[PDB]
């Protein structure tokens, strides 16, 4: 597929394309990224103690 | 205190103090036209006219914060 | 995509003026 | 290439040449001293600028003088 | 000539080596001639399939066939991961034939073999007509994906939808 | 050719482009390479204002059913935000062909079939132009205090000359 | 070989300092190859477009992430209990307890609580909805692209400015005072009166209906007649509710003083009369200087003619104008002196006079906004002396400056430095000596034997401003005085109600803990100037090195000869001051924060007991208030303070890495690299790999800079972690 | 909505790696 410098520059860049544009939607694993989950129980309290 | 007399007379005052008194003390691509006898062109008039209006608006404003306390 | 395509069709005429700026300066 | 420029306050005691660890300096005749000699820097291409010359000049406000310029592979003192 | 826009010059690497230097390289991506050999075929092969792809659907949108977005996930026979073992390994033989045709001899497109040019096609004004039909066919396919993503109806009847209202019914959604 | 018989400033006082009137008190008529751009920009700020003023007092005798500040957004054929890329193409397409060479109104996309007007008709178009630009800034200041309508200030001033003036509205 | 395109003497450098000095003197335009003075000013002028286009892209970034990821529309309705949001978090390195511990403020995902306080500034300038914030972001993103394109076009050879265009100091200073300062503030009162005044009264003035809403119910009629008090008839009442019309009032230019009762902010109406008043003065002061019209003042006749008789100031200011107009480091040094003091003046006048609504109730916002513009003021003020020291080397001409006030500075330059060295030594003796005296009296159980000097000279000033806590009954605490009686309808009753409230930061009550720390600030101010003024004056030479001007500003040394000359350069005299600067601003911010913590907690006596001795600085402010910070993560769990807990250790790490470049110097390291070169060139199968730039150790001047940067970044990140998490941890 | 899971691996893994590369190959160009 690739044998020169500028062909390898394209294939590394396009493989970086093919991972990252999928990683935002299909590649966010259920166990890996807890941000790509649902809104869990609580947390939205005041900063504590006083104001 | 009057709306039309004070701002008119103040500008009439300060277009006379630079016209008749401070003539020589101020004097110490061709727009300067001395067609009055000692150079009283529109550049000099708008300088003494900015002082004539602004002090006249100061007088009408001080006369209207219910009165004077000086 | 209303304001997306309208800004893109505005950016087309903006880039065409940029082709005028990229030549008339030098 | 460092800038070594010496001056007329030289007395020609040649302590700068003996102190130079890189043979930057040598002694040229000059009538403005009793010892009839004044230094010279024909080899500033080889200078590192380690300033052992002007640690050794006796004269007040040193006669030899080294200005640290742009560093080549000889001025950085490199075996590599 | 009128390349793509008045006034502007074509850059120095667009010397008509490829036919029709239309001055359209703002990112200067036609400088390297080793890459420029590939970008000729990149402008061909992205249109060689997409010409027959767009005619192949505009024939068969509202005749007897469903949407091409649902044509793939339709219940066929002998589920298509097994057919992908056919439909990758057979077309790789075609790319294996053409692998000695990219680099050594005979730049692709204008080869004209005996079963592949049986009628003897010809010189200029017939190279541009093959060229110009390939551009808006590529512009069709990134339209048809976006015509189906925005309007869930059929792309034939979107033409009648724009003729029903040129003002409000637009791309402007 | 004096604004007042006191002075005549520039070195561009003799050099003209058939639009001379002799007034530059601030210094923007002295760089000789740029008066090929100052005079054309003064022309084009006038020419796009001439068609404006024709379509501002035009709907005074004509239709009152259009308003003024709502005239930019009514129910048109396209929506008003949707008809804008037609304006980005078609206006610019004649604009670029006007820009070509800038050879002192070169007939490239505005060819006139004839009519060239090398005498004072050029200066009169300038004087109509330098007064059409004052016309539009008249139409968008004294109207722009949300008081006067498409155009009813002249019809008021014909009724009340010493009445309705600048220092006599002083309301909403 | 190609990367320093500006310095070909660096392009011939086969070593790895070619990369380091390609970066660091890339913006030293006066020393590039082939640089001329017409070429000098054009690259500076385009770079100022580059700074402006970054600032507006930065601010449009703040408007975007607040409008998208923030809760500004939720924070408008309840601006006390709802915490602000900076920008949401996507860190895929997180765990599930670190997602739910950072979800706060009523949001969906993890968020950052904005302590920069751009909500309070935006809420009081009229922003109410997120749709009003996206429009501001797209506007500044357009304006940032204007300044990018402007810096490109003003380098193009048709549009390159002439050399005399830049030296016209008359026309710039006439345009920037009148237009950039006056018209801008005149237009900002236009934003206040039309939009920001009626938005607080519960009236939406958008771009759709600003040509329909009168700002005043009888508008433009008092301005044209004269009764300007009609603009101050019915102001915002003492029972106004900010954001609604409940007790609204109709005035547009009121002159009250003091604070709004709800927000405890400045009134919006006198902020309108403020920026109107200085707009009038800046426009009037913007008609002073003689540009092109025959009237005005020439700068070449005001400096030179102010020479006092009997030789008081040498030859006066004669000849300075050609050394200000031609020199850039003099102009840059004045500007960093002015901006660096009116950066502190921003900070000193926003905790005491908070200008934005529901500020000085959000406490972490107040802590960040003061401490930010003090270190920003600290760095700018020491750069004024830095580029003042570059002036004496690169730009000073003694033949041009025969006998003026600038050369008399260099003439009696030892009297300057020795009298600074007396004041700095007297303060350090007698401030530390009093704290150590107090610390020993705390240690021996007898606090009565302390030296507690009451701050008489400042309490006399607070009583003169109207603070009757001390009973000097002098001017405004004196009710039968003149100045009290000349302003009882003018501006005083708002101001006098606002000082004698004990719970705002307007002229805080002070005791002997505040005696000691202002002298410590005075120590830190006089010592930082001692280092810097010595770096300016002895930049051209000393008795140790009488030709320092021949080497330049930033040179390593002059060898081991003459006893040894480590840190002899004026650069190396500037860098020592950054340590004494960060010390000094560290002292002003410790004292600001801890007097405000004890104010906001309520234990205002816990400061005054403990601030008199240095253990109370340690065991009551650093030990006591870092309780919830360091508990940001523990093996029990973690909470919202763990990002500030991590940074607090991250700051200690950069700090101590700074000592590595400061204690270890270059030549231990160059020998260590020579072993690494050997072990690379003799290792099998790594001899395939070879470098291009030869690895050499970091140079002497570089090691100063790299070590000072690690010192300063770790200094800032440590205290900012302690500042944000100790304030917001209990608040 | 899918933005903060895409632009962050661009700016933080991919676009810096391009700037790690292009601003490195520029460093050791031999000047003609
Ligand atoms: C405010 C931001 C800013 C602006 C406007 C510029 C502006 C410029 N830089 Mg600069 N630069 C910046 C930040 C900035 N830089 C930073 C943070 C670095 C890293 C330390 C550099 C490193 C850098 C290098 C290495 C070079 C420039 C160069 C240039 C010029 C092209 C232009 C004057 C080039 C230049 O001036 O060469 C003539 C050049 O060679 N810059
Ligand atoms: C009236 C016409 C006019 C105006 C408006 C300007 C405006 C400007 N010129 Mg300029 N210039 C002019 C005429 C004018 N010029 C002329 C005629 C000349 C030739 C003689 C020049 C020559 C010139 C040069 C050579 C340079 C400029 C620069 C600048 C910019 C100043 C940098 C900046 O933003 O800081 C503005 C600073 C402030 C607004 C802050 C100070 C205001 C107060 C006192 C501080 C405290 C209040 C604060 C605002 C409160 C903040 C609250 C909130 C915003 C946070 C600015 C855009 C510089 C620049 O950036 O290049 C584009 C520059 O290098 N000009
Ligand atoms: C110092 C001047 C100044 C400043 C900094 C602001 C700042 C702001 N105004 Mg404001 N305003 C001002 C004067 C000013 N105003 C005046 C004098 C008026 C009276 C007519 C208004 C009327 C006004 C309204 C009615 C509204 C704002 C709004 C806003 C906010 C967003 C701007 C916006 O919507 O962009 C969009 C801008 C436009 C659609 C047109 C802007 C007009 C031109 C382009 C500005 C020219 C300036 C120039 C480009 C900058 C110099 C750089 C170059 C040389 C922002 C807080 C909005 C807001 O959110 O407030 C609640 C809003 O609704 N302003
Ligand atoms: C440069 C800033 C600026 C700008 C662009 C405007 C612009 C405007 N003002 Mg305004 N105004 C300003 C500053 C400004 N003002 C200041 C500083 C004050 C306080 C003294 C006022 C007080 C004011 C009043 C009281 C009224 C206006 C009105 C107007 C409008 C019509 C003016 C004819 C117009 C939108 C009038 C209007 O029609 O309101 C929209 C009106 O009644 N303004
Ligand atoms: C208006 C602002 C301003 C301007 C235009 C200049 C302009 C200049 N200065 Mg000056 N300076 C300023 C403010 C300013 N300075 C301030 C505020 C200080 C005090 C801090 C200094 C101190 C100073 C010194 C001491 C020297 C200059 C020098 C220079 C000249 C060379 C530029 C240079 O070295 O850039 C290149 C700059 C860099 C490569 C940046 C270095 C790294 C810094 C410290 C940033 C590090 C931040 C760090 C990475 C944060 C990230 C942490 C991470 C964990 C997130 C140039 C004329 C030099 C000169 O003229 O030589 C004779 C010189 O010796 N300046
Ligand atoms: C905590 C650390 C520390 C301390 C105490 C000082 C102290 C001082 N520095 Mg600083 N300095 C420091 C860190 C420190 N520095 C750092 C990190 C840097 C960056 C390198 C600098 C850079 C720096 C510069 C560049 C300058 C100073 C100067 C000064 C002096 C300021 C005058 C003064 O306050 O005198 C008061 C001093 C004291 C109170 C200390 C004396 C302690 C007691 C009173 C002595 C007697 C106690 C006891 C009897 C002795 C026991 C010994 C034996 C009998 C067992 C003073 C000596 C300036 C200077 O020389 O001004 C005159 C100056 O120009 N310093
Ligand atoms: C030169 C040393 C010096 C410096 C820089 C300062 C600096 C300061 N003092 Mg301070 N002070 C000093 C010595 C000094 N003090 C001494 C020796 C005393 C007597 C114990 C005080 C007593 C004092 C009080 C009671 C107060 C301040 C305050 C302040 C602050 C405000 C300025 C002010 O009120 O002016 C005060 C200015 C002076 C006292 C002038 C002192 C200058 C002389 C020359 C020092 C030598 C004094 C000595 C008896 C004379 C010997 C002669 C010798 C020169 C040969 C400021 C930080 C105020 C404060 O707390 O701010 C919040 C405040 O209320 N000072
Ligand atoms: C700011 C940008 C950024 C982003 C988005 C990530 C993202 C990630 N890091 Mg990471 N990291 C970064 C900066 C960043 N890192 C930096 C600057 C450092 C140095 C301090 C680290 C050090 C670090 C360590 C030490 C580790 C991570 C790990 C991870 C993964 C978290 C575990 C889950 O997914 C787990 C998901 C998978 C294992 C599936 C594989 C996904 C990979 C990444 C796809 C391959 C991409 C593509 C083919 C090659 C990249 C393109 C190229 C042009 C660079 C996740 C992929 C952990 C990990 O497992 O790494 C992957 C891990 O061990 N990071
Ligand atoms: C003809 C003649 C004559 C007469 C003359 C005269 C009478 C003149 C006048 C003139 C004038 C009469 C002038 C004026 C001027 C003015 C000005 C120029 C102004 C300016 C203004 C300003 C600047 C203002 C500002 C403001 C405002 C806006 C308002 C408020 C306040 C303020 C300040 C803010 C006689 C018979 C003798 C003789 C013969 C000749
Ligand atoms: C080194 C040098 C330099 C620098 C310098 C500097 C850096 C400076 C700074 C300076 C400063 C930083 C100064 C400051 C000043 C200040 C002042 C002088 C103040 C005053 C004050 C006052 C006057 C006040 C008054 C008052 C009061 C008492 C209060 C109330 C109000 C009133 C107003 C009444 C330069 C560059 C030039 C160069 C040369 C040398
Ligand atoms: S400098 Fe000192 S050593 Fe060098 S020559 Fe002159 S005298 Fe001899
Ligand atoms: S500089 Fe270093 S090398 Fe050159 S002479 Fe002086 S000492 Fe010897
Ligand atoms: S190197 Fe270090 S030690 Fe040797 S002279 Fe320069 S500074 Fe002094």
């Amino acid at each position: 597929i690739i044998s020169r410098r500028e062909s390898l520059r394209a294939l590394v860049a396009l493989s970086g394309i093919a991972a990252i544009v999928t990683y935002g939607l299909k590649g966010a694993k259920d166990a890996d990224l807890p941000i790509t989950k649902g809104p869990q129980t609580t947390g939205e309290n005041g900063k504590g103690g006083s104001v | 205190l009057d709306p039309q007399i004070v701002i008119s007379g103040s500008t009439a005052a300060f277009l006379a103090i630079g016209r008749f008194v401070f003539l020589g003390y101020q004097r110490r691509s061709t727009i300067f036209a001395t067609n009055d006898p000692a150079g009283f062109n529109i550049i000099d008039v708008a300088g003494w006219g900015a002082l004539g209006h602004a002090v006249g608006f100061a007088v009408l404003a001080i006369n209207s914060l219910q009165g004077a306390n000086l | 995509a209303a304001a997306a395509a309208a800004a893109a069709a505005a950016a087309a005429a903006a880039a065409a003026a940029a082709a005028a700026a990229a030549a008339a300066a030098a | 290439a460092h800038i070594v420029k010496i001056y007329d306050t030289c007395i020609g005691c040649t302590q700068c040449v003996r102190a130079c660890p890189l043979d930057v300096l040598e002694m040229v005749p000059w009538d403005g001293c009793k010892a009839s000699q004044m230094a010279s820097a024909p080899r500033t291409e080889d200078c590192v600028g380690c300033k052992r010359c002007e640690t050794a000049c006796p004269t007040d406000f040193l006669s030899v003088r080294v200005y640290l310029g742009s560093e080549s592979t000889r001025s950085m003192g490199l075996s590599y | 000539r009128p390349m793509w826009y008045p006034g502007a010059t074509a850059p120095a690497h667009l010397d008509g080596s490829m036919l029709g230097d239309y001055g359209f390289d703002p990112l200067r991506l036609g400088v390297n001639k080793d890459n420029l050999k590939w970008f000729r075929e990149a402008e061909l092969t992205n249109g060689r399939w997409a010409m027959a792809a767009v005619v192949g659907i505009l024939f068969t949108d509202a005749v007897g066939l469903p949407k091409f977005w649902t044509a793939g996930a339709e219940k066929y026979a002998l589920d298509n991961q097994t057919l992908a073992l056919i439909e990758v390994a057979v077309f790789a033989v075609l790319e294996g034939k053409r692998y000695e045709i990219y680099k050594k001899t005979g730049e692709t497109g204008f080869l004209s073999f005996a079963p592949f040019d049986p009628m003897g096609m010809k010189s200029e004004e017939m190279k541009l007509k093959e060229l110009k039909n390939g551009r808006l066919a590529m512009l069709a396919f990134l339209g048809f994906c976006s015509q189906a993503a925005v309007y869930g109806k059929g792309p034939i009847e979107t033409l009648q939808l724009h003729l029903a209202d040129p003002g409000h019914n637009n791309i402007y959604t | 050719p004096t604004w007042l018989p006191g002075l005549n400033p520039p070195a561009h006082l003799k050099g003209a482009l058939a639009g001379d009137n002799g007034f530059d008190p601030l210094g923007l008529g002295q760089d000789e390479g740029r008066l090929k751009w100052y005079a054309e920009a003064e022309k084009t700020n006038g020419r796009w204002a001439m068609m404006a003023v024709a379509g501002i007092l035009g709907q005074e005798l004509l239709g009152v059913t259009p308003a003024w500040w709502e005239a930019g957004a009514k129910e048109y054929d396209i929506p008003a935000q949707a008809l804008t890329p037609i304006e980005f193409i078609v206006m610019g397409f004649l604009e670029i062909k006007r820009y070509q060479g800038f050879k002192q109104t070169g007939t490239s996309g505005f060819i006139n079939s004839a009519g060239m007007n090398s005498p004072s008709m050029a200066t009169k178009e300038v004087k109509n132009g330098r007064l059409a630009m004052v016309a539009f800034i008249g139409f968008c200041v004294q109207a722009l205090a949300t008081r006067t309508q498409p155009i009813e200030g002249l019809t008021a001033h014909l009724a009340d000359p010493f009445g309705k003036n600048i220092t006599y509205y002083l309301t909403h | 070989k190609l990367f320093p395109k500006f310095s070909q003497g660096l392009a011939q450098d086969p070593t790895t300092r070619r990369i380091w000095y390609g970066l660091a003197m890339a913006h030293d335009f006066e020393s590039h190859d082939g640089m001329t003075e017409e070429n000098l000013y054009q690259k500076i002028f385009a770079s100022h477009f580059g700074q402006l286009s970054i600032i507006f892209l930065w601010t449009s970034g703040n408007l975007f992430h607040v409008a998208w990821q923030g809760n500004f529309e939720q924070w408008v309705t309840d601006p006390v209990h709802i915490r602000p949001i900076a920008h949401a978090i996507w860190d895929p390195h997180f765990g599930q307890p670190a997602v739910e511990a950072f979800t706060r403020g009523g949001a969906s995902g993890p968020v950052n609580i904005s302590t920069s306080g751009v909500y309070q500034w935006w809420y009081t300038i009229g922003m109410r909805t997120n749709q009003d914030l996206y429009v501001g972001s797209v506007f500044l993103a357009l304006v940032s692209a204007i300044f990018l394109f402007a810096g490109w076009l003003h380098l193009q050879p048709n549009f390159q400015p002439s050399l005399s265009w830049f030296k016209d100091a008359e026309s710039r200073l006439n345009h920037h005072l009148s237009g950039l300062f006056g018209v801008s503030s005149l237009a900002w009162t236009g934003h206040l009166v039309h939009v920001a005044i009626p938005e607080s009264r519960g009236q939406h003035v958008g771009w759709d209906n600003f040509l329909s809403v009168l700002p005043h119910p009888q508008g433009l009629t008092p301005f044209f007649t004269g009764n300007w008090a009609a603009y101050a008839q019915s102001p915002d009442t003492a029972s106004h509710v900010f954001g609604t019309a409940q007790g609204s009032g109709q005035a547009i230019l009121t002159f009250l003083g003091g604070f709004h009762p709800q927000t405890q902010s400045l009134w919006l109406t006198d902020m309108a009369h403020h920026h109107l008043a200085i707009a009038v003065i800046f426009i009037v002061a913007g008609h002073m200087y003689r540009t092109n019209f025959g009237i005005g003042h020439r700068m070449q006749a005001i400096l030179e003619a102010h020479t006092p008789p009997s030789g008081s100031l040498g030859a006066g200011h004669k000849g300075l104008f050609d050394t200000v107009n031609n020199s850039l480091h003099f102009q840059l040094g004045l500007a960093l002196a002015s901006v660096g003091t009116i950066t502190s003046l921003v900070a000193q006048h926003m905790y005491s006079l908070p200008p934005y609504a529901f500020q000085a109730i959000d406490f972490t916002t107040q802590a960040a906004l003061y401490t930010h513009h003090q270190y920003i003021a600290g760095f700018i003020m020491c750069g004024a002396f830095a580029h003042g020291a570059i002036f004496f080397i690169r730009d000073y001409d003694p033949e041009q400056n025969k006998g003026n006030v600038l050369a008399r500075m260099l003439d009696h330059k030892e009297a300057l430095i020795s009298h600074l060295s007396w004041v700095s030594l007297f303060l350090g003796f007698h401030t530390l000596g009093l704290y150590v005296h107090n610390d020993v009296m705390q240690a021996f159980g007898t606090p009565e034997k302390q030296i507690l000097i009451e701050p008489v000279f400042a309490q006399w000033i607070q009583a003169a401003h109207g603070k009757a806590l001390y009973g000097f009954d002098f001017l405004l605490s004196s009710k039968t005085s003149a100045a009290f009686a000349n302003g009882q309808s003018l501006w005083l009753p708002g101001w006098l109600d606002a000082i004698n409230n004990n719970q705002n930061s307007l002229f805080l009550t002070i005791g002997p803990g505040d005696f000691l720390v202002h002298h410590a600030i005075a120590l830190g101010l006089h010592t930082t100037t001692l280092i810097l003024v010595k770096g300016a004056l002895d930049a051209r030479g000393s008795k140790l090195m009488p030709d320092k001007k021949d080497f330049g500003y930033s040179f390593p040394c002059d060898g081991p000869g003459r006893g040894g000359t480590c840190d002899i350069s004026a650069y190396d005299a500037f860098y020592l001051a950054v340590f004494w600067m960060l010390n000094t601003i560290g002292w002003v911010t410790f004292y600001w924060h801890w007097k405000h913590l004890t104010l906001w907690q309520g234990n205002v006596a816990q400061f005054d007991e403990s601030s008199t001795y240095l253990m109370g600085w340690l065991r009551d402010y650093l030990w006591l208030n870092s309780s919830q910070l360091i508990n940001g993560y523990n093996p029990f769990g973690m909470n919202s303070l763990s990002v500030w807990a991590w940074t607090f250790l991250f700051g200690h790490l950069i700090y101590a890495t700074g000592f590595m470049f400061l204690i270890s110097w270059r030549g231990y390291w160059q020998e260590l690299i020579e072993t690494l070169v050997w072990a690379h060139e003799k290792t099998p199968l790594a001899n395939l790999v070879y470098w291009k730039d030869k690895p050499v150790a970091l140079s002497i001047v570089q090691a100063r800079l790299v070590g000072l940067a690690h010192f300063s970044v770790g200094y800032i990140f440590t205290y900012a972690a302690f500042l944000i998490a100790s304030t917001s941890g209990r608040f | 909505s899918w933005a903060p899971s895409v632009f962050v691996p661009l700016t933080g893994l991919v676009l810096p790696a391009i700037a790690m590369a292009t601003l490195f190959v520029y460093i050791e160009k031999e000047a003609p």
